[PDB]
């Protein structure tokens, strides 16, 4: 059996910087390594197919070296178009193959205030028998965006739905859409409904509310 | 050429039959059938890859383009030689140049020796003085392998074994099980491949 | 010029059989190798097996010997990945890749294939529209979109016009919800000047039951 | 029936590389032999070498050992001639021939390719018309045709009325002029009245200078 290890599990940096990554093995394997990159999507890609040999069709910001059981990969100048997954794998038996564990990268950007929008319920959802509070956030950094809800100025926690995407390479943001869903008899029984948004980059958390009579 | 040492293990030589139909499988000094009934001290195994036609040159008491300068079996060698085809595994459509062969050297080598020197072969009368050029050739050359070539030039993988024959505390042999020990009676006995009858 | 084509997604129930296929062209097919890779969400990659269709030969991983079958046809230049029996813990994405032993693997890869197996039954989706209202942006931009929370399994395909717009379109990752179900949504941005004449005949197509659903949406307001 | 095809002529600089192909079809290409032949104009000929595909067997002439390379491809059934470094002493024409060893070795042949090495540059040829007199001459039907002035190098192609006129044409082979260039003329005989009702025009194309020139012939007056 052969077992790998990667280090560190995750790290983050900004543009124009040096980044490094380490891959380790339990026994010497004589420079039969390679690395694979796989951005969130479909196809993993081959990046470096030897100890220090790179596949054609890739610019020259990458390097790496190693032997024995010590192996390092590095990027001299980070670029914003590099947000993906990385792996190291090995081969010495005809068939005994395994990948590593995983390395995570995140970008640094100046802290920016979120952009917030509200969406009203539709007649179709009233036909279905539910009501939703669609509150949309975008263009914020870092991830510390929190959304709570107030129904007739009461306190609610946990029971809701949320959908957030991965980091966007253009603006570091994680597009977010959150919703507190209630039933009819839970909808016309009360008057006002509010999304409360908290974020460190904001000057202060803000609560956006609307009355049922506004429809 | 690469070599490996094997010791302190229990062998099973039948599994070798799991492979594809071989091209060469021969032995010198030991019948291959009963290999499981002998115990050995240390095992040395050498491996490399050779052109298709020249597999014959791995044989004691003969000379050739490899036996002259690369691999020399002693005239009293005992062991087994295995060679099997590798066209399926070691050819690229564009032609693979990553295999080196020695061409020139002053004189032959004693058995079980290696030389990877990069001195320039002084073929001509002029003193090269470490300068490559006419009549001062580079010692190594490269072969070629294409999938559409004939079997006469397809690559072959070759492995050579070597034995020691019970001249020391043995360490490697088959899975035969032991038994309790009885003495003071006329008994047939077998100790590490040495058979006999008598009283202990 | 080398390309890979795969069969579509598939949903089934435990106790049955299934086969998948991968095809390529643009080179001498008999002189390379084909391999399969499994990937289940939340974990890393893990090798399954390889084959050399030029002369039938198979190899297997220590963790999957005698569980799945691999073959190919050189007449139509295709490779078949076949099963015998199915169980409940084999839901993951599958990849076919073309490689060469001596120098490099994975110079190209397939588009990816999906499989789902469970004891339940597929439920028809219910699409729900939303359009810009009188609470739109003061600058001028507005957003329209659709919401689905009544369908299984995934994925799903959504378009806004006769064709979905080449830019300004977005979607949100699906999340499971506590009826053993899932939900997701998608949105699109549009300026007021373009909104003066543009309407969204938004349609959704969905593999589990294959019923394209389309409806026309235009910007509205909260008037009294 | 079988067919064989070559490529056109080339002229190259010293120190360049080169590559020629001979194609054939009609029979089973894998079970015959392909050979090459050189001719230097104005003198004899001499063999080049032979090749047998399938077994990938090559055999080389004594003089030209190691200075050329002969290859073949069975998928598209072609013979490939490869040089190493072009030399000024290679202006000649090359063929390609089908042959069997046992009984007959000259079944069917090709067309032949011209190669020239030179450090000079081409010269665009020009054409002028030669016309019969407006009044009938002593011969009743008088001469007509065209003259191509100094040019360099060969070859040059000509046609009359898109080749519609070929009977009775006679042309003088080009010879070197004191200026160091080449010239020629092509003439026929026609009645003096055969130029007004219908037209006679020649077209001259020069491959080295890849140019096309047209020249129509019309009756000439008895000027003095």
């Amino acid at each position: 059996d052969i077992q790998m290890t990667q280090s560190p599990s995750s790290l983050s940096a900004s543009v124009g910087d040096r980044v490094t990554i380490t891959c380790q093995a339990s026994q010497d394997i004589s420079n039969y390594l390679n690395w694979y990159q796989q951005k969130p999507g479909k196809a993993p890609k081959l990046l470096i197919y030897d100890a220090s040999n790179l596949e054609t069709g890739v610019p020259s910001r990458f390097s790496g070296s190693g032997s024995g059981t010590d192996f390092t990969l590095t990027i001299s100048s980070l670029q914003p178009e590099d947000i993906a997954t990385y792996y190291c794998q090995q081969y010495k038996i005809l068939l005994t193959w395994t990948f590593g564990q995983g390395t995570k990268v995140e970008i640094k950007r100046t802290v920016a205030a979120p952009s917030v929008f509200i969406f009203p319920p539709s007649d179709e959802q009233l036909k279905s028998g539910t009501a939703s509070v669609v509150c949309l956030l975008n263009n914020f950094y870092p991830r510390e965006a929190k959304v709570q809800w107030k129904v007739d100025n009461a306190l609610q926690s946990g029971n809701s739905q949320e959908s957030v995407t991965e980091q966007d390479s253009k603006d570091s943001t994680y597009s977010l859409s959150s919703t507190l869903t209630l039933s009819k008899a839970d909808y016309e029984k009360h008057k006002v409904y509010a999304c409360e948004v908290t974020h460190q980059g904001l000057s202060s958390p803000v609560t956006k509310s609307f009355n049922r009579g506004e429809c | 050429w690469n070599r490996k040492r094997i010791s302190n293990c229990v062998a099973d030589y039948s599994v070798l039959y799991n492979l594809a139909p071989f091209f060469t499988f021969k032995c010198y000094g030991v019948s291959p059938t009963k290999l499981n009934d002998l115990c050995f001290t240390n095992v040395y195994a050498d491996s490399f890859v050779i052109r298709g036609d020249e597999v014959r040159q791995i044989a004691p008491g003969q000379t050739g383009n490899i036996a002259d300068y690369n691999y020399k079996l002693p005239d009293d060698f005992t062991g087994c030689v295995i060679a099997w085809n590798s066209n399926k595994l070691d050819s690229k459509v564009s032609g693979n140049y990553n295999y080196l062969y020695r061409l020139f050297r002053k004189s032959n080598l004693k058995p079980f020796e290696r030389d990877i020197s990069t001195e320039i072969y002084q073929a001509g009368n002029k003193p090269c003085n470490g300068v490559a050029g006419f009549n001062c050739y580079f010692p190594l050359k490269s072969y070629s392998f294409r999938p559409t070539y004939g079997v006469g030039h397809q690559p072959y993988r070759v492995v050579v074994l070597s034995f020691e024959l019970l001249h020391a505390p043995a360490t490697v042999c088959g899975p035969k099980k032991s038994t309790n020990l009885v003495k003071n009676k006329c008994v047939n006995f077998n100790f590490n491949g040495l058979k006999g009858t008598g009283v202990l | 010029e080398v390309q890979l084509v795969q069969s579509g997604a598939e949903v089934k129930k435990p106790g049955e059989s299934l086969k998948i296929s991968c095809k390529a062209s643009g080179y001498n097919f008999a002189y390379y190798w084909i391999g399969w890779v499994r990937q289940m969400p939340g974990k890393g990659l893990e090798w399954m097996g390889i084959i050399y269709p030029g002369d039938s030969d198979t190899r297997y991983s220590p963790s999957f010997q005698g569980q799945v079958t691999i073959s190919a046809d050189k007449s139509i230049s295709t490779a078949y990945l076949q099963w015998s029996s199915l169980k409940a813990s084999d839901t993951a994405m599958y990849y076919c890749a073309r490689g060469e032993m001596t120098a490099v693997f994975g110079d190209y890869w397939g588009q990816g294939t999906l499989v789902t197996v469970s004891s339940a039954s597929t439920k028809g989706p219910s699409v729900f529209p939303l359009a810009p209202s009188s609470k739109s942006t003061s600058g001028g931009t507005a957003a329209l979109g659709c919401l689905v929370k009544d369908y299984f399994p995934e994925p799903v395909t959504v378009s806004w016009n006769s064709g979905a717009l080449t830019s300004g379109v977005h979607t949100f990752p699906a999340v499971l919800q506590s009826s053993g179900l899932y939900s997701l949504s998608s949105v699109v941005t549009v300026p007021s000047s373009s909104l003066g004449t543009q309407t969204y005949i938004c349609n959704v197509n969905h593999k589990p039951s294959n019923t394209k659903v389309d409806k026309r949406v235009e910007p509205k307001s909260c008037d009294k």
